[PDB]
């Protein structure tokens, strides 16, 4: 019965650390969605002046 | 995305599993045990507590007691046998 609460003991406090670090990237992917506005404004802008 | 929240949810593994069975019997029989038990029985004092001690207890089984035994009702009828004859 030992061993199988002490897996859970180690769990209980590291699961904590996860769950926060997940939400924490899904943040900076919020600030990447606006580097990927400016990289499609550049490559629009290139294309045409390398038309003209 | 974001994680789900079951691994930081546990109300249910002490039922869960069998060992909490036998948990809950040995934190009462352990807890309340003795270090040894009672008795080994000692009772029959009259100067024949002594009788069961030497005898009847777990320390031996001999042919001492029976042959006691035997004595006594031959020691009955042998008495009776002279009131008879």
């Amino acid at each position: 019965r030992i061993d199988s609460v002490s897996q859970l003991q180690n769990v209980a406090e590291t699961t904590k650390v996860l769950f926060d670090v997940s939400k924490e990237t899904v943040e900076l992917e919020s600030e990447a969605f606006e580097l990927k506005q400016k990289v499609e404004l550049a490559h629009e802008a290139k294309a045409v002046l390398d038309s003209w | 995305v974001s994680t789900l929240i079951p691994p930081k949810v546990v109300s249910s593994k002490n039922i869960g599993s069998a060992p909490n069975a036998k948990r809950i019997a040995n934190v009462v029989h352990f807890y309340k045990s003795l270090p040894q038990g009672p008795a080994p029985a000692i009772k029959a004092n009259t100067r024949l507590a002594r009788y069961k001690a030497k005898y009847f207890d777990g320390d031996n089984a001999s042919g001492k007691p029976l042959w006691h035994f035997a004595l006594g009702i031959i020691a009955f009828g042998y008495s009776m046998e002279y009131y008879f004859h």
